[PDB]
């Protein structure tokens, strides 16, 4: 069964996230929204069986049988909602799933401080990594374009006690021809980025 | 496992006319369970070239079936319907009456 | 409620595998699904009691599922191809709504010589970071492991931590265009400068790796790359 | 006028003989259009009306797939009810199921039904509100509970109010020349003498469609009346009889195909 | 058009 979902969705903490879905068989009766965390299996978040809207807390599912459509709206987006959302539709007595839409709930960085630090290894100090951090949630990090340099994607850490969220990205190369100043060059970084000595 | 004896009706598709080809029907209805024997007879001999409808039931879950055959009425030939069901001690032969 | 075994499995191309599924007790309907990264569960087969009613048209003769007593189910892949590498999800249902199991992550390798455990390193925070922000970030790096089935956790003074911890969703490939490329993963633990500056503070980066079992044939001079935990540590620095 | 689409299913276990018999029949009004007999050679859903033969291989494969699935479910049903009622694996049992929708003259949804019987007795039925169930006994309540926990009424209602009405309207359109036709009854009266002091009069209604008809003796109602019967050509028959010498002092026929109800006298 | 969903008793 063809079930059509979509591509990456970045929504800020507190905003409304909206996922859409269409199914090919007008005869279908059972519609679900499964959520799936990284390295975990799908869990049912909602089922919808009638035309109309179904509200469950911050979740609103909508179903249109005439236009073969299913949506999911999340009010006041929280970090716990960052998962891939799978639209599921029955084909007889089996569920057929869509590709999934990855939803990223971005933190709202109140005082950006883009800065690039070199961190040395605890045991052997001949090894090191470059740490790009404290940048805005609209800053995107373009991955390893070099054979020898490795760039990870950004991710948020929450220092709960401090009420402090922070974005972070890491880079490293085996190559001795490696400096932090020329690591995040493939990435579009601001010129207000602190590059210490 | 509740029994319901069949109602039987032996009749033709169109008004009988000696020589004019027609269809002899045996309509069995209101029975339960579905297990039933129905045969159309000509002068007590079993007619082989008989067809029937697919088993279905009415609002009250009782079954109905229609058994039919192509026949040419004559003045002398006698047509009947032999029916057997768990509710019948003896099989029920229902003779074809031309005005019923 | 749904159980699956094994949770992780590594097999050499051309071998045979059997995964088991223990569904929810009163659930007459059982399904098998296949999943790869950035995709949704792909339908494989469906049982109503002991009967296998539907089987995917696109599914190969090498895949065969059984559910003998209409309870537990087994899925088996014969003469494994590298395209068989995926998570094998089993789901049970009383009517239509599905309850998924914890999956079976299957990796099909060209040679068991390609299987390596991770090397774990902890990089201590920069003085520039401490001076500028009054915060210290410890970065943990797990490198050279194959397959990519790892689990990273941070342990401070013997206690597992989640605050100030962020780990990459997926490990990266140390050579993107390569058959059985080794993997790397990074994590960050962020503490206050005053927490890091205390030397009585112990920091551990724990990496649970899933490899080969005790009943697995090993020739090679290097240690058998079994399911093991690899750690790297640091203590806080006053200067 | 008002139309309907109904599906009738019968499943009969045969412990000695073999697998359960499964017959499924589909009707639009008083016209059969599809059948499935698990004992027939095709193992396919078969056309029984000319207007449904227009449907492509996708309709037929899908209708086949579905009927086989209904068959499998009813097999399991048989073993479940044998369980519920503590019955031996040695006796034959019958589960009958019926479902469908009614539309009005506007072709808008009117009524929905979805009910079951076991061994000739009611078991479970969807209520008119299409939201609640009627279990006939405490075994039938185990079904009700699992069907309430699983939100079955809601998915069923989506088929009865939407899917069913949509396909019924399609069938009514594709087969308009047969389904949307009123065949008026060819009425007549027969006279036969039972005795030298008594006589019998028979009011005949023949070659009519649809099956709904009312024959009354003018009003007198205490007469021999027969169940409406198929003529086998898609039309129906019925007759009403009454038992002197003054047999000229009348039969009234009311049918959908009659503008003004016809009155017969001898 | 048969109902595509079946429900166990
Ligand atoms: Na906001
Ligand atoms: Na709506
Ligand atoms: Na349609
Ligand atoms: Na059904």
């Amino acid at each position: 069964e063809v079930e059509q979902n979509s591509g990456p969705l970045s929504v800020p903490e507190g905003a409304i996230a909206s996922l859409n879905c269409t199914y090919s068989d007008r005869g279908s009766q059972s519609f679900f929204w499964y959520r799936q965390y990284s390295g975990k299996s799908p869990e049912l978040i909602m089922f919808i069986y009638s035309n109309g809207d179904k509200e469950d807390g911050r979740f609103t599912a909508q179903l249109n049988k005439a236009s073969q459509y299913v949506s999911l709206l999340i009010r006041d987006s929280q970090p716990s909602d960052s998962a891939t959302y799978l639209c599921a539709v029955n084909r007889d007595d089996k569920i057929i799933f869509g590709k999934g839409t990855r939803l990223h709930i971005l933190p709202n960085i109140q005082n950006p401080d883009p800065a690039v630090y070199q961190l040395r290894d605890s045991k052997s100090s001949d090894k090191s990594v470059c740490l790009f951090t404290d940048f805005d949630s609209q800053t995107n990090v373009s991955q390893s374009k070099d054979s020898d340099v490795y760039i990870t994607d950004k991710c948020v850490l929450d220092m709960r006690s401090m009420d402090f969220k922070s974005n972070s990205a890491v880079a490293w190369s085996n190559k001795s021809d490696f400096a932090c100043a020329n690591a995040f060059n493939n990435s579009i970084i601001p010129e207000d980025t602190f590059f210490p000595s | 496992m509740i029994q319901r004896t069949p109602k039987i009706q032996v009749y033709s598709r169109h008004p009988a006319e000696n020589g004019k080809s027609n269809f002899l029907n045996c309509y069995v209805s209101g029975f339960h369970p579905s297990d039933i024997e129905v045969d159309l007879l000509k002068n007590g001999e079993r007619i082989e070239k008989v067809e029937h409808s697919d088993l279905s039931f009415s609002k009250d879950w009782s079954f109905y079936l229609l058994y039919y055959t192509e026949f040419t009425p004559t003045e002398k030939d006698e047509y009947a319907c032999r029916v057997n069901h768990v509710t019948l001690s003896q099989p029920k032969i229902v003779k074809w009456d031309r005005d019923m | 409620g749904v159980s699956q075994n094994p949770r992780h499995k590594i097999t050499k191309r051309g071998q045979n595998v059997t995964f088991r599924c223990d569904p929810i007790s009163e659930h007459n309907r059982l399904y098998w699904y296949r999943q790869t990264l950035g995709q949704g569960p792909e339908f494989l087969t469906y049982f109503q009691n002991e009967a296998q009613l539907e089987k995917s048209r696109l599914l190969s003769d090498r895949f065969s599922a059984e559910r003998p007593k209409g309870s537990f189910s087994t899925l088996e892949i014969q003469r494994t191809e590298q395209g068989d590498s995926a998570m094998y999800l089993c789901a049970s249902s009383p009517d239509i709504e599905q309850y998924f199991g914890p999956g079976t992550r299957l990796t099909v390798t060209e040679d068991l010589k390609n299987v390596f455990p991770p090397e774990v390193a902890v990089f201590e925070p920069s003085e520039a970071e401490i001076s500028h922000t009054q915060k210290a970030t410890l970065v943990c790096l797990a490198t050279g492991f194959y397959p990519d089935h790892v689990e990273l956790s941070w342990w401070v003074n013997g206690k597992e931590v989640h605050s100030g911890v962020c780990t990459d969703p997926q490990p990266l490939k140390e050579q993107p265009a390569l058959n059985d490329s080794r993997y790397a993963l990074s994590s960050r633990l962020r503490v206050s400068a005053t927490f890091w500056q205390n030397p009585r503070n112990h920091f551990r980066c724990q990496v649970q790796f899933y490899g080969l079992s005790e009943n697995d044939e090993w020739t090679q001079d290097r240690a058998k790359p079994v399911t093991q935990i690899v750690s790297a540590e640091a203590w806080g620095r006053a200067d | 006028g008002s139309h309907s689409m109904r599906y009738f299913f019968t499943s009969v276990s045969r412990p000695g003989r073999g697998e359960p018999r499964f017959i499924a029949v589909g009707y639009v009004d008083d016209t059969q259009f599809v059948r499935f007999d698990s004992d027939a050679a095709s193992q396919r859903m078969e056309p029984r009306a000319p207007w449904i033969e227009q449907e492509g291989p996708e309709y037929w494969d899908g209708e086949t797939r579905k009927v086989k699935a209904h068959s499998q479910t009813h097999r399991v049903d048989l073993g479940t009810l044998r369980g519920y009622y503590n019955q031996s694996e040695a006796g034959s049992h019958t589960v009958q199921r019926m479902y469908g929708c009614d539309v009005g003259s506007d072709w808008r949804f009117l009524r929905g039904y979805h009910q079951y019987a076991y061994d000739g007795k009611d078991y479970i039925a969807l209520k008119e509100d299409l939201r609640s169930w009627t279990a006939a006994d405490m075994a039938a309540q185990t079904t009700k509970h699992k069907w309430e926990a699983a939100h079955v009424a809601e998915q069923l209602r989506a088929y009865l109010e939407g899917t069913c009405v949509e396909w019924l309207r399609r069938y009514l359109e594709n087969g308009k020349e047969t389904l949307q036709r009123t065949d008026a009854p060819k009425t007549h009266m027969t006279h036969h003498a039972v005795s030298d002091h008594e006589a019998t009069l028979r009011c005949w209604a023949l070659s009519f469609y649809p099956a709904e008809i009312t024959l009354t003796w003018q009003d007198q109602t205490q007469t021999e009346l027969v169940e409406t019967r198929p003529a086998g050509d898609g039309t129906f028959q019925k007759w009403a009889a009454v038992v002197s010498g003054q047999e000229q002092r009348t039969c009234h026929v009311q049918h959908e195909g009659l503008p003004k109800p016809l009155t017969l006298r001898w | 058009y048969l109902q595509p969903r079946t429900f166990l008793l």
